[PDB]
């Protein structure tokens, strides 16, 4: 019922390991689809060969914009943006998936992975998903990011993908 | 256009002379009509992009309306390489490279190449891309096919009330502006415009009046 | 339309071009007749809201009627909303989607969500609540289309009893009543409405004569 | 045609009689108007030279316009054998010898040399080759066909805009001129050649004139 | 109204007199105008619903606008009540219960229940919802006070453009029937109602052309 | 708007109504002329956007001045847009986001993002770049509202030079031009458009005579 999603990370291309992801398309179903949807790369454009532009030690790492790869890009499979589909799910802990934003009503595909409780978070971006294998991939991730969030080095979305 | 087998896959086929001569006996005597493009995106389900150029060449006469299409086409290739940059140097051996918007478009590349496209893993619907196009081009053709404006719409003595609306509506699915303000539209211009006597009939009922008895209180 | 695939496994089938040409071919040549409401229930057999959405937008002309039509769709959404709203109960162990009356209309559902909906076990049956609905609508529809009332079929000096009875079912049929308001109404009009040489001729075989024996004592 | 079996090798498969049928058809119904070689290419994909050459031959009438285009092939089949040599002697097994310029036009070779030779590693697109001089011809032929010149289309005073760029647009079709002195031509000639009234109007629209905004200038 | 003090935290204050008598001045001398929403939602910000209460009452004259305005307080109050059922069982040691629809006006609680609700953890924004009330009644206050529609609009032969364009925005803020129909009726009933002269001066310039350009045209 | 409280530490304090009353009566006896700007800057030092969306809400009456307002901050919005690009992404908890174009105007920023912005270290002039962009707007407007042009103003037989040199000057301050082209309009039309007897007896002064001169000159 809810689908889940891989990513198989690559540090300047040397693999890494795979994250996975359960996405609540049960409450979130227009967020998690369009994760979904641009992980598989069905719609022509997606994340296979994305970076995350800015990991910020425990805080989160974020990613997904496959236009101008910098945070100031990226796009939805319904145009550009899309509105906050509600705020059921909050930020409870390490592996919750949240979806970054400029603002309100603002979504493209830019997303989070938050490697700690970020309570400050709620009400402002979207929950739709939780890591379900490959948590200390996430964790070893941070050590190439900084406190102003730029890294060290490339860190890519391998290939990604649905398994169920 | 590519079509499932028995097991699943799905590979190219010709395209049917059915089909070409249905939609150019359409376009003929349907004209440039609001029908043209639930029509059109029927026969063309999972057309390839030569299979569409095919069918727009394919229509004889009304070669501005052509025209127009082709310049919108080009506007919306034009924007997709913009907003979508093609890398360059060698392409990667499981994967194909990614097409540029006159690729997208199907006027430099083969068939073959656009059947791996559409069959690739993960697939990549350059058709249905093309096909969103080509349907915002016949969404501006069938606007300016638009005999006359929404305002200018006013009952005549002797005009039936369903020919009123009947003209009213038809120029009002030509006119594509929006849909709350063609709700908006619907409410006020509607009932502004109507004969004297029908005009203060449908004004008994209130602007809390539906479409059906507006229509048999004037009816009769 | 999704179908029976060989073997046991339901999969989507796009809707076929010939069914959406036979279909604004009937409603071009019959325009709204009482008998399209089955032609249409035939040609949309197991439909999911996606083909019905097409299959109304393909229409050519009445706009007025397609307007109404989605009217009482959203009416009956509305209805539906409010008749099956979520009230708070224990969780069920097994989830299944649920289809909102803007789901069911195939508005905001994607076409994998009604598959979904049609093939899951338990199916839901979208597709057939939408058939009513559209069913409802052009009953509607043909009701309105009813050029005279029911009251005001006579016959005329000369007019054969043939020609009368034919007239006088098929705007019985058009009009809409319970069906005992119709045995009322074929036992209390028919009669009385006739031409009064074969007027005579129906009185003396008896009130409660049959269609059969009415139309062979005014045979000719 | 050519047909490539579902996850199979590609079969071989006669012309359909369905095809011959609308081919001639839409021949012997249209003439030879500009749209008829987007139709011919339409029907024939993936075609050997014997299918087209039967495709050909099927035609009855306008014997002028079948000499000329033989006599096009001819001359296309003269040139490939002068600028491209033919090899002789004995051939290695697996490989196909040479196609020469009469093989290419099928009137010396057989349907397993052609099969042969669009089934070889690389492939030879013999059938491509083969086609596009067969769209050489006809181009020729419906340039032969043009009734009136571009230069010489002039605006009636009473016949409208859209009357007068569906003329210009069929006869730019038919034009034999290349693509960058085909776009000047519209640019310009099309505003230069109007009627006095909608010249001024388009003049003071000015420059980027598109055939949308000059359409709804000289609308009434 | 609530202000912050120095800690930080807020308590009720009287309400001042020179806001009471500002607000009957320019009820009074500006009588209903556009402008009198900003200057009411600036002049009570943070304000209890006894104070709005206050303000309303203050009104002297203009009874039926005020009679409106109480009306629409009415009926927004009932929906507040339907859209949201109190729930039952226990309730949590750190929460208490909410006011109800009527409540929410201050009609029956007094100002120390209001205090609470503005000041609670977490606040309630009861004078924040009771405002956005009384700004849709005075939106439909205005809207009655319009002195003539959108449509009606004619510039006259003499009336200069500046007092045309001056009179068409001011009825059509105090139409608000929607934006993007506003932005629809600035592009065509703007352009549709000019005097010749100046109107074909305005129709030189295309639909392309600002505000500013339009005016300096027909200016001088 | 805020301001600087006892002891260094900047609260927000609320716009009060006197200043509201006094920018509507300048705003109803002024009007529009040069003057309006300075008195703006001045009523409104230090304001949110809330308080300047206030300010211009309040005024009553020339509604198309208002639009050119909105539309060039709008424009002055768009413009720092594709100057200022703004990156997407999670805010550190120190310090605030970079406002984008429309957190500018206050329209989709709420008041304590604003208070916030302000007062961080080192603060973000969001404030003054609203009132320049308003400044901007009102400078237009003032330019608009000009009933001759500069090089109209020419003095009567009998009128005096006071009131030639009045107008002609608050013409000119009116006019919107750079200060190096005025130093050349003043010496070039200030003594040829006068009387001729005045004008000679300026002549007889030299050309670069001073104002105090030149009005000495002809005084009575």
């Amino acid at each position: 019922v809810n689908p889940t999603v891989f990513f198989d990370i690559a540090v300047d291309g040397e693999p890494l390991g795979r994250v996975s992801f359960e996405l609540f398309a049960d409450k979130v179903p227009k967020t998690a689809e369009n994760f979904r949807a641009l992980s598989t790369g069905e719609k022509g454009f997606g994340y296979k060969g994305s970076c995350f532009h800015r990991i910020i030690p425990g805080f989160m790492c974020q990613g997904g914009d496959f236009t101008r790869h910098n945070g100031t890009g990226g796009k939805s499979i319904y145009g550009e943006k899309f509105e906050d589909e509600n705020f059921i799910l909050k930020h409870t802990g390490p592996g919750i998936l949240s979806m970054a934003n400029a603002g309100p009503n603002t979504n493209g595909s830019q997303f989070f992975i938050c490697t700690a409780k970020t309570e400050w978070l709620d009400g402002k971006h979207v929950v739709f998903g939780k890591v379900k294998e490959g948590m200390n991939i996430v964790e070893a991730m941070e050590r190439f990011g900084s406190r102003n969030g730029k890294t060290s080095k490339k860190i890519t979305i391998a290939d990604c993908g649905q398994l169920e | 256009p590519i079509v499932q087998n028995i097991q699943g896959q799905m590979v190219h086929q010709a395209i049917s002379p059915r089909t070409l001569n249905a939609w150019v006996k359409v376009v003929e005597e349907k004209a440039f009509s609001p029908e043209v493009i639930p029509m059109f995106s029927a026969l063309s389900e999972g057309a390839t992009p030569q299979d569409l150029n095919t069918m727009l060449n394919t229509v004889g006469g009304h070669q501005a309306a052509m025209q127009m299409l082709k310049e919108t086409i080009n506007e919306e290739a034009a924007e997709w390489d913009r907003v979508h940059p093609v890398h360059a140097g060698p392409i990667a051996p499981g994967q194909m490279r990614e097409p540029r918007g006159s690729d997208i478009a199907g006027t430099t590349s083969t068939l073959q190449e656009q059947i791996g496209w559409m069959t690739n893993n993960p697939p990549i619907p350059v058709g249905e891309i093309y096909k969103r196009w080509i349907i915002l081009g016949l969404n501006k053709i069938v606007r300016m096919y638009s005999p006359t404006s929404i305002l200018d719409i006013r009952q005549g003595p002797k005009e039936p009330f369903r020919d009123y609306v009947d003209r009213f509506y038809k120029t009002l699915r030509a006119e594509q502006a929006s849909q709350e303000v063609k709700n908006w539209m619907t409410e006020t211009l509607l009932v502004q415009n109507a004969n004297p006597d029908c005009k203060t009939i449908l004004k008994a009922l209130g602007p809390a009046a539906t479409l059906e008895e507006m229509m048999t209180a004037c009816q009769g």
